[PDB]
């Protein structure tokens, strides 16, 4: 159900500090 | 160097 | 993690930690599926050449952690084991395939800001992102050498072709494994090392925005070594065993 959605970044609508690297790659 | 845990859960 | 960075609070929520009641000491990497149920690596349970086989009260679970050796109050939550699954036929003979296990937690944790389950692939977002070339993300408290790092470490990595895969080393893959990490000549490095063992490889899904976890830390020969790459349990392909014992057992 909420699995993969994290409280502190896509709950927020925040990125971390590496994740566009990896959906760059994709 | 791990910290000592609560007892309890030991 | 070798050559990776700190983590930012709550960025891997499914990072668990397995913890060795006496001597107290970091174990392995795990990750948390759902409120009552982790995925590790066998072989952080069971590996006979080295000895081990650990049982249920040998163990505790400690989930929402950042500092590796902190006990961090009002943050973290340790649980213990009801009972270990591991697959019938892991091959801790040979070359480590089918290298899975799940652990049943005594009682469900509850969700928080630094505590939250990854999901699990299906067929279609395994096809989709398991691909040469594309990266993941695997984190760990592990060796950062072939110290110890004060914080979880996370580095993101590429999958590497099957072929050159089975090109780097004598031991026999199997279509259970997937491996990565850079080639020699891509300037980038980074690595899993030991402790890091049982953690998750993640992709964040492009088309639904959610993580999900495509592999466990397995094997490799050192940390880092050129020409030499991770080996990762495809979690995919060992999906319907997982199924299969949840919903046997809870
Ligand atoms: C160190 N090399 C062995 C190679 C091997 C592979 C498969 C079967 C027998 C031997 C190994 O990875 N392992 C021996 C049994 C357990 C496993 C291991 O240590 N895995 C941990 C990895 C953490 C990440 C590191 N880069 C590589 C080792």
């Amino acid at each position: 159900a909420d699995c993969g959605l994290r409280p502190l970044f896509e709950k927020k609508s925040l990125e971390d500090k590496t994740e566009r690297e990896l959906l760059e790659s994709y | 160097d791990f910290e000592e845990i609560p007892e309890e859960y030991l | 993690i070798v050559e990776g960075s700190d983590a930012e609070i709550g960025m891997s929520p499914w990072q668990v930690m397995l913890f060795r009641k006496s001597p107290q000491e970091l174990l392995c990497g795990a990750s948390l599926i759902s409120d009552r149920w982790v995925l590790t690596a066998a072989h952080c349970l069971l590996y006979p050449p080295w000895d081990k086989n650990f049982t249920e009260n040998d163990l505790l679970v400690r989930i929402g952690k950042h500092s590796r050796t902190r006990y961090e109050r009002n943050i973290e939550k340790i649980s213990m084991l009801e009972k270990i699954y591991i697959h019938p036929r892991y091959n801790w003979r040979e070359n480590l395939d089918r290298d899975i296990a799940l652990m049943k937690l005594k009682k469900p944790v509850a969700f928080s800001d630094y505590i939250h389950p990854v999901c699990l692939p299906d067929r279609e977002t395994a096809a989709s992102l398991l691909q040469a070339g594309y990266k993941g993300r695997v984190t760990g408290w592990g060796n950062l050498k072939e110290g110890q790092p004060s914080v979880l470490q996370v580095v993101n990595l590429p999958i590497v072709e099957r072929p050159v895969c089975k090109d780097s080393t004598r031991i026999r893959i199997t279509d259970n494994m997937f491996c990565a990490g850079y080639k020699p000549d891509e300037g980038k490095r980074g690595d899993a090392c030991e402790g890091d063992s049982g953690g998750p490889f993640v992709m964040k899904s492009p088309f639904n925005n959610r993580w999900y976890q495509m592999g466990i830390v397995s094997w490799g020969e050192g940390c880092d070594r050129d020409g030499k790459y991770g080996f990762y349990t495809h979690v995919f392909r060992l999906k319907k065993w997982i199924q299969k014992v949840i919903d046997q057992f809870g």
